[PDB]
């Protein structure tokens, strides 16, 4: 049993930006975004004050935001845990940081994996992660709603929000 | 059930 058998993102398990193992069941009853995050890509500013104004907004209603670091495209997030961190939270970020990972390829955390291959997690244009800010939009039971690409800036997801809360 | 880091998943026995 792996993986692939899994039926929500509540299933699994994370490091968080400080190495600490999460448990992902916490989101359980949340409209989550997951997101993979770098800080030196040209659309990095954009993507993290949305997130935040998204956040700042939304989290009463129950939004929560896991961002994944992932150095897989263009080597846009180089640094370390604890760089990345503080990163992050010269944005004034409050939604959760995790532990930089792939998305991509074998190694790649298998939520990542797993997100991929679900019926709305799947690419119009493949399923393999294209960039940096992917958004993949998860339902308060774990499963995946939509997914937004690197080009869709987060206050798109805004007009989905209160269709899943 | 969990699915741990490395994607091995175990339910309740």
């Amino acid at each position: 049993d792996d993986w692939r058998a899994a039926r929500s993102m509540h299933e699994f398990s994370a490091k968080d930006i400080d190495g600490h193992m999460v448990n992902l069941d916490k989101y359980r009853g949340f409209v989550s975004i997951v997101t993979n995050v770098a800080s030196q890509c040209g659309k990095t500013e954009v993507n993290y004050t949305q997130l935040v104004d998204l956040h700042a907004r939304y989290a009463e209603r129950g939004l929560r935001i896991l961002a994944f670091p992932s150095n897989q495209f263009g080597k846009q997030e180089p640094g370390s845990n604890e760089e990345i961190k503080e990163f992050a939270a010269g944005y004034n970020v409050k939604f959760d940081m995790f532990s930089k990972i792939e998305v991509n390829g074998d190694d790649a955390h298998p939520l990542w994996k797993w997100m991929k291959i679900q019926p709305k997690g799947k690419g119009i244009l493949g399923n393999a992660i294209k960039w940096n800010f992917t958004k993949f939009l998860i339902d308060k039971n774990g499963v995946v709603v939509k997914r937004y690409g690197p080009m869709e800036e987060p206050l798109v997801i805004e007009k989905d929000l209160p269709h899943y809360f | 059930c969990r699915v741990d880091l490395q994607g091995w998943r175990r339910c309740r026995r």
